[PDB]
Parts: structure tokens; C-alpha cells; sequence
């Protein structure tokens, strides 16, 4: 006699996930004073150390 | 400055078939890659799109990639498909079974490592390499999965360069698959944070672009793809052809994004006219001017009337004056200033090269970044909140082995992009 | 009627020659009887090699 | 031949022998010190009909040294930073732990209280944030606007100044493009530490259309798509 | 790119001939299996693969496998037309049928001839590489059908694993009867056919019936002419795989659009030009026409009405002269029907899929020729209806245990009565429960 | 001659191994 | 500067046939023994592998040694067999029957003396002795053991010399014989003792080789052959041949070996492209230098992304700029820093030959010393282990007289090779 389980039980009508989830904020604000805060970079090489700065 | 193209799934490698061959003819390239030009301005940028094989012969830069590989066998024998490398198609043999998470995590990263070597290797031979351009539609497979996951890895490889996408994304009123919100929403969750540049084309726009305007009594699939690689091959005509006025997708998104977030632009052609029409006008920038901005001539569903224009940029192509180019774009922008976000005082950029595409007098393209984007977004999270609280075929997605988690960060940075959207669109002074 | 091809947009008018060009084809066999939209994989499936 | 018989066959001086002699020597013990695997021994409870034998078959047979030089560079660039030395990568990043809150938070539908933590990093970018806000406007940050420290990436600057990375690196190599095209190990726009990524054998594959990979339990195992996928779990950091 | 067919008993052997005498015509394999090629190596196509090999000296054989209890009808397939086509084990016979008892084909007689079907089976999947399912095809209401294939796709289910199972299954109709004891073998055969099959697809003679006297003109229909029906929708579902299209539907886009919860995969098929040649000189046959026609009930080849249910999914597969614009042109004008009813929870509702070889023509057929065809496989929740009217047979039987000596004595115990019939009317409260409209907070 | 037996069967053989189907299943 | 190589087993004898057919026809030797070339260049260096015999004809100063007689009638069978000088082809009567005690002690010491009389009056007639080269396998018989002591007596009588070996190593995939792993356990024991410098190849890597870049449709032993025989030939090209940097075998040494052990390298060349895909990319020292670092061009299972470069050599042949080698080998020790070692400032070592391979106008062989090679010797002992520790198949050996603490030696010093490499190939932050 066979007595498988392969496919598992539909769910109910009620069952329902987590859903709909929503951040409050400022986003005005938020990305002034971001850019406010923020560090420069650059993407050129950095300066050489010259060889007779060894120690 | 080279591109370098990525096409990924059938949509894409159909857009991008068609587009080399728009290319193979503005620089007179045979299908055997032989140059049969006419004028030495089409020689001196080839290098632009194409790579010199020897004794002539040229080969596109561009990289195919797809999971079954039926449509590669047809791309190869397109009138076009000898030009490309043989060693350029890459393909799987089990399909996408238009399941974002198969196609993402099993037969993703088994095809991954080979698409990046091909990548690495087109990049690494160009002497300065400019942006990627990408095709895909973001409803299908292993255009939305492998599409993601090759941007983030080229992403994480170029972060200084230029990530730029078009994407085709389901329409609310024809769908040819019914999973198509998942797979969406995952691929806006991925590009959002992933892209610099992301232009959006709803098919059902193009439709009416074809059956309003060009009047066609049999449309295929072959005319909407002509239509995507005319603005595709236009936006990097300035790149390549000398002007009054240079521009350079740098320059473009410079002037295009305020916030980085807000990256998501609409698309126009605008020398548009059916075969009956054209003995009944000439060219000129007024006409230019009127069908650019008009709502019927934009290849997204959202329309520009319930939005307002954060920024613009359009870009001439032929032998004009910049006198009529400036006070177009002043007289717009003075007699209609309610459509222009009030804190910027100048939202239009203008560009002029001298060199149109082979047959027309002049061209224009139109970019446009416009807060009306959010409510296409809204909809598609609409279509899956119906689908979601039921868990409708949660079970596939599940099975290849994604938490339920996954699906509620989608719909938060969803719900995030379009809030954000909302809230400079009703930003004041004060 | 049994064995005639019947007239299509993809295989275009026979009287007068007009062929609308679209996507999805594939390289056709030559040989006498054979459709001419069975599917072609040589190209991505080198039949018999190792 | 072995090396000492060469050695003292050959034409070299004593001193030149004496100190070829000397480095091979330290080179044995510094082998010797390695860690390594042990050599394998045969078992104990091996069955019978191994040390037995056959007719035929007993018919058949006949019967310190490597110094370490770290020079320092006067002036050289800071490469280390003290945000980057605190956070980690296999953990959960403060943005996935923000978003674990606010789900629990949807779950439950009410509110519930973070914890608090005496970490001096949240404390320094706390009052750098304050600052910032109190700058661009008047007043001070309510609690709500001060939940804005946990999505954002700091660091400091050369000169001491707290400040933010808008856009991060990769922690792996990447290109800065220029002038000239150049790979940086490490760059100040990094997050986290500086790590070389696993990657996949190139040969794990059998040589040909058959879908025969290598097995993930040893080295000459192979294995198949029956019932799970072994192409996508051989990663390996060596 | 290929699929093996497995045919068990009396129906599943003739709707196998019609089926094969269609492949065959329409691919052009000739009955001793030759079919001429081209000389130069390269020039050459595949579609064949799907369902034939070729041998060293040029013969074709199918990838299909013939089982029966009894000889007769396997000595007829022996002695008939098509006796140089097949490969002589592939059709294997037994010495005494399983006597419409499923206890005989489960318990005492297919437990005997299973391992020669698996050793069959596993001889044709190690001549394969890109193996995608089998269809298997058997009738429920008779003895070795139901207990044999229902022990056959137990024993494939542990040794295949995840490859799929597709079933065309001839379940017993409403009213029209042949046996006494159906339905208890149509009780027990459906547990099995609940845990082991990936999509189910539900026939009954007495629509196809309907159908052909309807549609066709014909006034004394026989089992060939409905045997030429199951074949031509299983062709227009294979041709996504054989031919070229705008659209191509692979056997996996099935499941994963078609199936919403893995219980839930019982299907209901329909086809829309049945019509008879007079009928082609009066009446048109545009998209739109034809998409209407699919909606029917009349068009339908089991014996429920969808009008009692609502739809989950559709897939929806154009083969001939069709344009995208005019498929969704029809879906729209489909989806503003108000006699048509999605669950809420499913607002995409349809599958599409476009090919451009047309529906083949064999010589002693009663369908006309036409330029293009649509099939439709739907899921929808009136399928529980139909499973309603088998129980209450086996209610009303069971009530006096009338004929259960026979299943006792051949070796089955009474309990298996009971949970068969707690099975079905636990799926039945599945589908009524995923069928229902939205939800409450309390 | 022996080596020009064996340079003829291999060569014969090159030639009927050179069709990948006659290799599979002649 | 005279080479001697030596060819043991049939996979020897059948690389060395192959090797001589690819030598013969760089200096336009016909089959006969004539000279038959257009160029000087030609006949100035031919002694370095031929030894001229009277009137004209040349003979090729190798030993064909094996212990049955079987592929010494298939190489006598062969298209250029008839070269070979008649005395220098040493055989037995019975197989080495696949076991490496049976071809080291008691069928070896019976043949030994004359192949070691063969090989003294081949080396005393050089005017001038350059290195030994020998190719065998591991896994067999008589390559193994016969092999490892013909190895081990040169070594001891010249000592002065360099020793250079090619090996084939049994694939954990693709094996013919079940004991292999005690045959190639006491080979490479013998070896790091013995060579000099060491090259490795899997049988796996070629077929790779083949299938992926070489689409060969069926493959057989001899493409195999010709791929090793390519790169040998490779490597001497500028002891032969004028060039703008010269380099020799004792050059490459020396700047490849660190530390005594550490001398077992990976191979590599560069110029492979299948016929149809020839036309669609010219050869250029871009694009060797770049297949040339490319883990697909390896010939071994072994991924040198696991390990780190101690030292690497390239050879160059062709008439091309100097400029163009320097900043290419610079640009590739640049780019990917992380996979050199950091306390040798600069890994690479260039040279350039003016004389091209036959058919290629340029080309470059690569030799490698990577760490990642202990992942091949770990695989090897971790089967030894698994065999050794239930006495598997040890009475053979047994029987033909082996001490069991040979095996405890042998993986001893194999065990502490892998701890040397291992050191060496992880970083050290502290
Ligand atoms: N459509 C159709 N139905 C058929 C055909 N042959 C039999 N049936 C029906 O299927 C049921 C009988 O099942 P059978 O196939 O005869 O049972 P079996 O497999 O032979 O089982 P045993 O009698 O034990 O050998 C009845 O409802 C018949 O009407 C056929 O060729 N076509
Ligand atoms: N515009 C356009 N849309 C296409 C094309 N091909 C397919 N599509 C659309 O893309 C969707 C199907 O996605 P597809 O490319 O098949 O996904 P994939 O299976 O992952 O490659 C449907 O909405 C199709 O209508 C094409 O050539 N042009
Ligand atoms: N590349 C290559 N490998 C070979 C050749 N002949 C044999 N082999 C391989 O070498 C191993 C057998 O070793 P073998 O040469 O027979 O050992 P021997 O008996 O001592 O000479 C197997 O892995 C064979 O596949 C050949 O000509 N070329
Ligand atoms: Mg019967």
C-alpha cells in the first residue's frame, strides 16, 4: 500500500502573510542632509610616495 | 568611447537584432561586415559599435545570451545573423519556465561565469570604455533574472561608468503570461537600486504609435522592435558624429537626475507620418517641436499630464539653426509653465549634431523624466497585492526556495520609490 | 487536399511572390514533401558529436 | 646520488659547501615545522583472506631563518578606518535589521521599542547627525527622523571630520577609470574589509554534452542533476 | 525535446493508433518507418526527434511503449498496418485481464508484468537527452487501467523523481455506462491519480458524443472518431515543441501558469473548428470567432458545464494564420463577458501561445481542413461536480456491500472503501474552499 | 607488405569514422 | 647547445613521433632524411637537434625505449618513422603489466645498461651538451619506472646538465587503469627528488582544450600530441633562432625556481581558434597576452584563481615591437595584483624570437609557476589514502619486493611538497 505525501494541503481563505509594509520619512529632509554629511571622492590615482621617504 | 551591448531573452535579442541592423546601415556595413560606405564621417567612428576583424571584416560588440536556444538558431539566420561572433551566444538547455527564481538562482548561476568572461573580455579590449547598454523585458524569465544578475555584477565590477537599461514591462490590458507581477516587481526592486539611466516602453504604447500615427493595416512585433532601436541607435548619435553642440550620456544623466533614485525616464521619436501624410508636410523644428512633446508620440501607458516634468532633454540631428532650437525650447517653457516643476528654473536641455540618420532631412529624440512613471508602478503593485494575499502560485517560487520575506522587501521598495515620487511632485517653496 | 500547403502570411502569396519578413524562422530543408517550418538546430546542437 | 655526495664531489671552496650545506638544512626543519597530514596506517580490525595466500599465487612469487622586512613609509595614506574594523560581513547589515523591526512591527500591528546599545560608533554618528540636522534646520531631530543613523554608511575623513559614503564600493577589486584604466585592492569607498571572492573550478565539468560534474563531498566522486544540482555548490575560497 | 508515451489497456491502445497514424502523416514517416532525407551533412531538420529515433539503416521507431493483460488487442496492433513500424518489445501482453477487478491489477496480476514496463521505460529514458515528461493515457472504469496504472505511476514516481507525468484520462461518464462495478474502480484509481500526476486532463465519451453529433454530421459516431478527436489536441499541444511560432510554449510554462496550488490539477480541454466540410463554404473563421467558439460548453470534451464554477487559469494555443494584435484583441473582448468569471484572487487570467504549422489532415477523417485552429486547457473549480456523481454511485453500491467479496477475496482489505471515499470528499472541500471569493477578519 | 596493409586500414578506417551518424550507429 | 630527449611508453614513443614530425618540418627535413629548406637560418642551428651523417642526411638524436615492442612497430609504421636510426630503438619481451615495481626492478635492471650505453654515446658526441628533455607518464608501467630510474642514472652521470621531463598525470575523471594512484605517488616522489623542473599536464585539460576552444567535432590522441608537441617546441625556439632577446632553458630556470622543490610549472599557448572562427578575430599580442593568462588555455584540471604566481615566463616569436611586450606584461602584473606574490616586485619574465611556428606569422608559449598545483597532488594522495589504508591492491607490490615503507616515504614527501606550495599560496595579513 502506497501512503506518499507528496503535494501539501491548500491553505485557507483567512491565511494571509505580512504584507504592505511602508517606511515613514521625510524624504526632503532626509536627502538634504545626506548630501549635507556626504565625503568627497575622487577616481584619479592617489599621489606616490617618493622612494627616499622610507624609514 | 565604446559600448558595449548586452542582449538577454528573446525580446532582447529580437531589439537587438534589429538594431544592428539599423547601424549596419547608417555606417554602410554589408551583412558580410564588408565597409561599402560613401563618405569618410561614416569610417571615422566606426570603432564606436564595431570591432575590426582581419582582411576588412567588422564584428559587433555585443554579447547574446538566453536559456533555450530556439532563438538563437533563428537570430543566426536572420539576414543579418552571419555578422555576429559565433563565440559571442551563449545559451542553456532547460528553459526559464517564466519563473524569476529559476531563472535567477539555478540556471542563473550556471550560465553567470560564462556571460561575465565574455563581458570581461569585450570590456578589457576597448581602449576607453564608455556605458553598457542592456535589452530585456523585465515580465519573462531569464530576461528578468539573468538581466538582474548580470547588471549587479557589471555594477560591481564598473562602478564608474554608466549602467543603461530599456526595459519592457507587462501591460495592465495584454499579458501573454499570468505571472508576470512577480517577476516585475523583483526586477524594479533590483534596477532601482542597481541603474544610473532606466528607460520604461509599454508594448501597448507602441501599438497605438503604430495604428494612430503610422497607420499599419498588419503590425508585428518586427515594427516595434524598429521602433526601440530608432531611439536606441539615436541617443548615441551625438557620441559618434561631429555638431554645433556636443552631448554624452554623462552629460545626459548630469543634467536628466537630480536624486539618484530617480533614474526613470520616458521615451519619443518624433519624425513620424504615414505614406498617405507625407506628401502634405515638410520637415521643420516647429513640427519636431509639436510631435515631441505630443502625448501620442511617448512610448510609455502613464501620460505626461498628470505628472509634471522634473527635467528634459532633446537631441537634433541635421543641418539647422540654433537660433529656432532656443526659442522653441523658451517659448515651451515660458507658455507652459504649469507642467514644469516650479523649483528648477530651467528643466529643458538642448543638444544639436549635424549628421541625420541616411534618408531624412532631420530628427529628434526626446528623453523625458516625469513624475506621471509612478502610477505604472502602482498599478503593477495593485496586480500583486491581488495575486499575494492569496498566495496564488506561491508554491513554484517557494519550491526553487525563496522566503515569503523576499516578496515583502519587493513591494516596501516598491511602495519607497513610488512615495518618493509622490513627495517631490507636491513639494512647495514655502 | 490532402496535400497541398495552404496559403499563409508565412509562407506568403505564391502567385504573385510577396513575403512579409518576421521573426522565429529557421534554415529549410530542400527535399521534396517536407514543411518547411520543422525546426532547424544544427547551429546550437551539433547532432552526433563528441 | 644525494646532495651530500655531490656536495663534497664537487669543485666549490669549504665555505661555499658549509653554506649550501646550512641552507638545506634550514629548509628540512622549516619544513618539518609546517602543519601538514598525517601519513595514513592500516587498520587494526581488518578482516581475514588479506594475509592469506594461494597456491598459485605463493608459486608466483619469489619472496630563525626567513627573516621578516615590513618597511614603513613616512607619510604614507590611511588605509584603515575605525567604522570599517567594527562591522562585519557575514552578519545581518544594520538596513536588513531596520527592515527585520519594521516587519515585526506590521506583524504584530502595534509598536514596539528597539533596543539600545552602548556601541561609541552609534553614539558618534548620533551626535554628527544631530549637528548635521540642527544646521539645516532650526530645530533638533525627533526620535523618528533619528532612525535615519542605521540606514546610512559612515566613516571619517583625513582631517577627523564624521562624514557619509554615498555611494559604496566593492570590498573586492575593482576599476577607478581615468587617463588610464587602474585595479584597486582597497579604495576609501569601501564598506567593509578588503577580501579576495571564492570562485568556481573552471574544469568542473565532465568534457563533453553529458551532465556529469564533480561530487561536493570529495575530490574524484562525480555526480549528476538527479535530485539536486551540484553545478551551483562549487564554490571554494582554495 | 522529447516526450515517451505510455498507452495501458483497451482505450489507451486505440486512442494510441490514432494518435500515431496522425504523428506519422503529419511528420511523413512512412508505415515501414523510411523517410527519405538530404544527401549533404547540415541540411537537415529535427522535428521528428520529438516522438521517433532513427535506426542505422534508416528505419523510425516511436518512443511509445503498448501494455495490455490481454493478447487480442496487441495481435491486432501485431497483424495490422503499422506491424514494421514498431519495435516488437515494446508491445507487451499478458496471459488474462485484470476481470474490471482494480484489487487484481494492483495486488495479484500487474504486480507480475510492472517490472517489464520499468525495464522498457528505463531502456527508452537512457536513450534520451532532454527528456520532459510522459503522457500517459488509460481508462479508470476498467480493472488493469486502473490498478495497473495506478501501480506503474507509483513505481515511475519513486524512480523518475521530479520529472513530470501528464495524464489523458477516460473517466466514467454521468450517464451513459458499460460496467457495473465502475464506479469503484474510478474511487480507488483517483487517490492515485491525486498524489501522482503533475496535470490531469478529464474525458468523457458521452460529450465527445454530443460533440460529433452536433458539430460533425455524423449520425453513428464510433470510438475512432473520438480516438481522432484525443489525438488531434494532443498534437496541437506537442507542436509548440515540433515546430516553428511567434510564441512557443514549453511543458513546464504549463504547470507553472496553469497550476496555482500543486493539488489543484485536474483540467478541463476543448477545441475549437470541429466542423464539417458543408459548414466551411457558409461560415467564416476569424480569430475572434474561433475564441468564442472555445467558450462553448458545446465544445467541451467532458461532460461539465463551467458556468457552476469559476476559472483560475487558461492557457490558450494558436497554431496557423494568427496575429498577436488579433489574440488580444479576442481576450479582451473575452475578458468583458460577464458570463465569464475569474476568481478575484487571479486578475491575469490567460496563457498565449502562437504557431505557425496548420492542423493535419488524415485520409479517412471527418474534421474539414482550415487555415488556423485554437485549443484551450483550462483549471476551474466546476470540475468538483463532476466527482459528485461518481461518489454517489459508490454510495448508493457500498450502502449493501454489493459486489465487495471480490475485491476481499482477491485480496484487499474493506478499510480502502472508506478512505478512498474521505479522499474524494476531501478534494471536493479543496476546490470549494479555494473557489471562494475574498475573505473577512473574522 | 605489412606497413602498407596497416597505413591501409587505418587510412580506410579515417574514412569511415570521418561521418559523425556512421560513428554513433552504422 | 645540443638537447637529447627521450621518449619511454606508448604515450612517449607517441608524443615523440608527433614532436619530430612538427621539428622536421620547421627545418624542411624531408621524410628521407634530405635537407630540402629555402632559408640559411635553417641549416645554422639544425645540430641542435639532428646529427649529420654522410652525404647530406640527418638523423635525430633520440632513444625509443619500451618494454613490449608493439608501438616500436607502429612508430617504424608511421609517416616519418623512417628517420630513426635502426640501433636506437631498445626493447624487452614482456609488458610492465601497469605496475611500478615490476618496470623499476625486475624487467628495468635488465635493460637499463643499454639504454644508459645508447644515451653516454649520444651525449659524448655533442661538442657541446645542453639539457635532457624526456617525455612520460605517470599512471602507466614502464613510462613510471623505467622513467624515474633512466632519470635517476643520467642525473647521477651528468649532474651538471639540466634536467627537464613533460608528464602526463591520471585525471580523477577520465582513468584507464585502477592503480594508478601508487604509480603516480612513487613517480612523484622520485621526481621532486630527481628534476630539475617539471611540467604537468591532464589529459582533462586537453580535451577542454579541444571541446571548448578547438570545437573539434572528434578528437583523437593525435590532436592531443600535436597541443604538447607544440608547446615543446615552443620552448626552445630561442636556442635556435636570432632574436631580439635571447633566453635558454638555465635563463628560465633561474628566474622561475625560488626554492629547490618549488620547481613544478603549468603550460600554456596561445594562438588556438577553431576554423569557422578564425575570420572573425585577428591575432594580435593583446589577445595572446590575454588567452595566454586564461585559465581555459591551461593543461591542467588545476585553477591557478586558487592559487598565487610566484614567477611566470612568456616566449614571444614574431617580428613585433618591444614597447608593446613591456606594457602588455606590465598591464597584466598591474591588473590583477592579487594573484602575484608580494614580495617579488616583478613576476614576469619576457623574451622575443624572430622565427614564428610554421602557418602563424606570431605566437607565445607560457610556462607558469603557480601554487594552486598542489590541489592536483592533494586529489592524488587523497585517493592513495583511501586505497593505501585497506592495503587495496599492495601484494602485487609486495610480491615483486617493495618495502611498505617506500609508500610511508613517498607520502611523506609528497604530504610535505603540499605543505611548501600551501604556505606559499595564503596571505598573511598578521
Ligand atoms: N473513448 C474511448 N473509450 C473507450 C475505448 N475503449 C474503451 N473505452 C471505454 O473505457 C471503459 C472500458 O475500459 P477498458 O479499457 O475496456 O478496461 P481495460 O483497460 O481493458 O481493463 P480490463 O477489462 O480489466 O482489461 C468503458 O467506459 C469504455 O467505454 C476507446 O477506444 N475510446
Ligand atoms: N516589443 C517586443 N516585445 C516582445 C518581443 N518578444 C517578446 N516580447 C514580449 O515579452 C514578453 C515575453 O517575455 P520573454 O522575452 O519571452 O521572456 P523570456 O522567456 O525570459 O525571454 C511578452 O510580453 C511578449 O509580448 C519582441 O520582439 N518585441
Ligand atoms: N596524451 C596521450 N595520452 C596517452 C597516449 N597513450 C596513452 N595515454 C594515456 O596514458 C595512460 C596510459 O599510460 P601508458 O602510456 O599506457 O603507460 P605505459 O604502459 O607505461 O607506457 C592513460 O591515461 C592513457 O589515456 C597518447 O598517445 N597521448
Ligand atoms: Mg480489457
Amino acid at each position: 500500500k502506497d501512503a506518499s505525501k507528496r503535494k501539501d494541503d491548500v491553505p485557507n481563505r483567512y491565511d494571509k502573510p505580512v504584507m504592505g509594509v511602508k517606511t515613514e520619512k521625510n524624504y526632503v529632509v532626509a536627502n538634504a542632509v545626506e548630501n549635507v554629511l556626504a565625503l568627497p571622492t575622487k577616481c584619479i590615482p592617489t599621489p606616490m610616495n617618493r622612494a627616499v621617504d622610507r624609514a | 568611447r565604446e559600448i558595449v551591448c548586452v542582449q538577454a531573452g528573446q525580446c532582447g535579442n529580437q531589439i537587438g537584432s534589429k538594431f544592428w541592423e539599423v547601424i549596419s546601415d547608417e555606417h554602410g556595413v554589408d551583412p558580410t561586415g564588408t565597409y561599402q560606405g560613401d563618405s569618410d564621417l561614416q569610417l571615422e567612428r566606426i570603432n564606436v559599435y564595431f570591432d575590426e576583424a582581419t582582411g576588412g571584416r567588422y564584428v559587433p560588440r555585443s554579447v547574446l545570451i538566453d536559456l533555450e536556444p530556439g532563438t538563437m538558431d533563428s537570430v543566426r539566420a536572420g539576414p543579418y545573423g552571419q555578422i555576429f561572433r559565433p563565440d559571442n551566444f551563449i545559451f542553456g538547455q532547460s528553459g526559464a519556465g517564466n519563473n524569476w527564481a529559476k531563472g535567477h538562482y539555478t540556471e542563473g548561476a550556471e550560465l553567470i561565469d560564462s556571460v561575465l568572461d565574455v563581458c570581461c573580455k569585450e570590456a578589457e579590449s576597448c581602449d576607453c570604455l564608455q556605458g553598457f547598454q542592456i535589452c530585456h523585458s523585465l515580465g519573462g524569465g531569464t530576461g528578468s533574472g539573468m538581466g538582474t544578475l548580470l547588471i549587479s555584477k557589471l555594477r560591481e565590477q564598473y562602478p564608474d561608468r554608466i549602467m543603461m537599461t530599456f526595459s519592457i514591462i507587462p501591460s495592465p490590458k495584454v499579458s501573454d503570461t499570468v505571472v508576470e507581477p512577480y517577476n516585475t516587481t523583483l526586477s524594479v526592486h533590483q534596477l532601482v537600486e542597481n541603474s544610473d539611466e532606466s528607460m520604461c516602453i509599454d508594448n501597448e504604447a507602441l501599438y497605438d504609435i503604430c495604428f494612430r500615427t503610422l497607420k499599419l493595416t498588419t503590425p508585428t512585433f518586427g515594427d516595434l522592435n524598429h521602433l526601440v532601436s530608432a531611439v536606441v541607435s539615436g541617443v548615441t548619435c551625438c557620441l559618434r558624429f561631429p555638431g554645433q553642440l556636443n552631448s554624452d550620456l554623462r552629460k545626459l544623466a548630469v543634467n536628466l537626475v537630480p536624486f539618484p533614485r530617480l533614474h526613470f525616464f520616458m521615451m519619443g521619436f518624433a519624425p513620424l507620418t504615414s505614406r498617405g501624410s507625407q506628401q502634405y508636410r515638410g520637415l521643420s523644428v516647429p513640427e519636431l517641436t509639436q510631435q515631441m512633446f505630443d502625448a501620442k508620440n511617448m512610448m510609455q501607458a502613464a501620460d505626461p499630464r498628470h505628472g509634471r516634468y522634473l527635467t528634459a532633454s532633446a537631441l537634433f540631428r541635421g543641418r539647422m539653426s540654433t537660433k529656432e532650437v532656443d526659442e522653441q525650447m523658451l517659448n515651451v517653457q515660458n507658455k507652459n509653465s504649469s507642467y514644469f516643476i516650479e523649483w528648477i528654473p530651467n528643466n529643458i536641455k538642448s543638444s544639436v549634431c549635424d549628421i541625420p540618420p541616411k534618408g531624412l532631412k532631420m530628427a529628434v529624440t526626446f528623453i523625458g523624466n516625469n513624475t506621471c512613471i509612478q502610477e505604472m508602478f502602482r498599478r503593477v503593485g495593485e496586480q500583486f497585492t491581488l495575486m499575494f494575499r492569496r498566495k496564488a502560485f506561491l508554491h513554484w517560487y517557494t519550491g526553487e526556495g525563496m522566503d515569503e520575506m523576499e516578496f515583502t522587501e519587493a513591494e516596501s521598495n516598491m511602495n519607497d520609490l513610488v512615495s518618493e515620487y509622490q513627495q517631490y511632485q507636491d513639494a512647495t517653496i514655502e | 487536399y490532402l496535400s497541398d500547403e495552404p496559403i499563409t502570411l508565412y509562407t506568403g502569396n505564391p502567385e504573385t511572390g510577396c513575403t512579409m519578413t518576421v521573426h522565429g524562422k529557421t534554415p529549410v530543408e530542400p527535399v521534396e514533401g517536407r514543411s518547411r517550418f520543422g525546426r532547424h538546430t544544427y547551429f546550437t546542437e551539433r547532432k552526433y558529436c563528441l | 646520488s644525494t646532495i651530500y655526495n655531490a656536495v663534497d664531489a664537487s669543485t666549490l671552496n669549504d665555505r661555499c659547501r658549509t653554506d649550501l650545506l646550512d641552507t638545506v638544512a634550514q629548509l628540512g626543519r622549516h619544513c618539518e615545522t609546517l602543519p601538514k597530514k598525517a601519513v595514513t596506517t592500516a587498520d587494526a580490525p581488518l578482516p581475514s583472506c588479506t594475509f592469506n595466500t594461494t597456491v598459485s599465487r605463493s608459486q608466483k612469487e619469489i619472496n630563525t631563518y626567513f627573516k621578516d622586512h615590513k618597511p614603513k613609509f613616512h607619510g604614507a595614506l590611511r588605509t584603515q578606518d575605525c567604522f570599517r574594523d567594527t562591522r562585519d560581513i557575514t552578519q545581518l547589515s544594520s538596513k536588513e535589521k531596520d527592515f527585520v523591526h519594521r516587519y515585526a512591527e506590521a506583524k504584530m500591528k502595534k509598536s514596539i521599542p528597539r533596543e539600545e546599545s552602548d556601541d561609541v560608533a552609534k553614539k558618534v554618528a548620533t551626535e554628527a547627525y544631530t549637528e548635521a540636522f540642527r544646521k539645516f534646520k532650526g530645530r533638533d531631530p525627533t526620535e523618528k527622523e533619528l532612525l535615519e543613523v542605521e540606514r546610512l554608511y559612515f566613516a571619517y575623513a583625513d582631517d577627523g571630520a564624521v562624514g557619509v559614503v554615498q555611494k559604496p564600493h566593492f570590498h573586492g577589486p575593482h576599476m577607478h577609470v581615468s587617463i588610464c584604466n587602474r585595479k584597486y585592492v582597497t579604495c576609501p569607498n569601501q564598506v567593509y574589509r578588503a577580501s579576495l571572492p571564492a570562485v568556481r573550478n573552471a574544469r568542473s565539468r565532465f568534457p563533453g554534452p553529458i551532465p556529469v560534474w564533480t561530487s561536493t563531498k570529495n575530490l574524484h566522486a562525480v555526480a549528476s542533476n538527479d535530485t539536486y544540482r551540484p553545478g551551483v555548490h562549487n564554490v571554494s575560497k582554495f | 525535446r522529447e516526450a515517451i508515451c505510455i498507452h495501458i489497456g483497451q482505450a489507451g491502445c486505440q486512442v494510441g493508433n490514432a494518435c500515431w497514424e496522425l504523428f506519422c502523416l503529419e511528420h511523413g514517416i512512412q508505415p515501414d518507418g523510411a523517410m527519405p532525407s538530404d544527401k549533404t551533412i547540415g541540411v537537415e531538420d529535427d522535428a521528428f526527434n520529438t516522438f521517433f529515433s532513427e535506426t542505422g539503416a534508416g528505419k523510425h521507431v516511436p518512443r511509445a511503449v503498448f501494455l495490455d493483460l490481454e493478447p487480442t488487442v496487441v495481435d491486432e496492433v501485431r497483424t495490422g498496418t503499422y506491424r514494421q513500424l514498431f519495435h516488437p518489445e515494446q508491445l507487451i501482453s499478458g496471459k488474462e485481464d485484470a476481470a474490471n477487478n482494480y484489487a487484481r491489477g494492483h495486488y495479484t496480476i500487474g504486480k507480475e508484468i510492472v517490472d517489464l514496463c520499468l525495464d522498457r521505460i528505463r531502456k527508452l529514458a537512457d536513450n534520451c537527452t532532454g527528456l520532459q515528461g510522459f503522457l500517459v493515457y488509460h481508462a479508470v472504469g476498467g480493472g488493469t487501467g486502473s490498478g495497473l496504472g495506478a501501480l506503474l505511476l507509483e513505481r515511475l514516481s519513486v524512480d523518475y523523481g521530479k520529472k513530470s507525468k501528464l495524464g489523458y484520462t477516460v473517466y466514467p461518464s454521468p450517464q451513459v455506462s458499460t460496467a457495473v462495478v465502475e464506479p469503484y474502480n474510478s474511487v480507488l484509481s483517483t487517490h492515485s491519480l491525486l498524489e501522482h500526476t503533475d496535470v490531469a486532463a478529464m474525458l468523457d465519451n458521452e460529450a465527445i458524443y454530443d460533440l460529433t453529433r452536433r458539430n460533425l454530421d455524423i449520425e453513428r459516431p464510433t470510438y475512432t472518431n473520438l480516438n481522432r478527436l484525443i489525438g488531434q489536441v494532443v498534437s496541437s499541444l506537442t507542436a509548440s515543441l515540433r515546430f516553428d511560432g511567434a510564441l512557443n510554449v514549453d511543458l513546464t510554462e504549463f504547470q507553472t501558469n496553469l497550476v496555482p496550488y500543486p493539488r489543484i490539477h485536474f483540467v478541463l480541454t476543448s477545441y475549437a473548428p470541429v466542423i464539417s466540410a458543408e459548414k466551411a463554404y457558409h461560415e467564416q473563421l476569424s480569430v475572434s470567432e474561433i475564441s468564442n467558439a472555445v467558450f462553448e460548453p458545446a465544445s467541451m470534451m467532458t461532460k461539465c458545464d463551467p458556468r457552476h464554477g469559476k476559472y483560475m487559469a487558461c492557457c490558450l494555443m494558436y497554431r496557423g494564420d494568427v496575429v498577436p494584435k488579433d489574440v488580444n484583441a479576442a481576450v479582451a473582448t473575452i475578458k468583458t463577458k460577464r458570463t465569464i468569471q475569474f476568481v478575484d484572487w487571479s486578475p491575469t487570467g490567460f496563457k498565449c501561445g502562437i504557431n505557425y504549422q496548420p492542423p493535419t489532415v488524415v485520409p479517412g477523417g471527418d474534421l474539414a481542413k482550415v487555415q488556423r485552429a485554437v485549443c484551450m486547457i483550462a483549471n476551474s473549480t466546476a470540475i468538483a461536480e463532476v466527482f459528485a456523481r461518481i461518489d454517489h454511485k459508490f454510495d448508493l453500491m457500498y450502502s449493501k456491500r454489493a459486489f465487495v467479496h471480490w475485491y476481499v477475496g482477491e485480496g484487499m482489505e474493506e478499510g480502502e472503501f472508506s478512505e478512498a471515499r474521505e479522499d474524494l470528499a476531501a478534494l471536493e472541500k479543496d476546490y470549494e474552499e479555494v473557489g471562494a471569493e475574498s475573505a473577512d477578519m473574522d | 607488405t605489412t606497413r602498407e596493409k596497416k597505413r591501409l586500414f587505418m587510412m580506410q578506417r579515417a574514412e569511415r569514422l570521418k561521418d559523425p551518424k556512421m560513428r554513433h550507429m552504422g
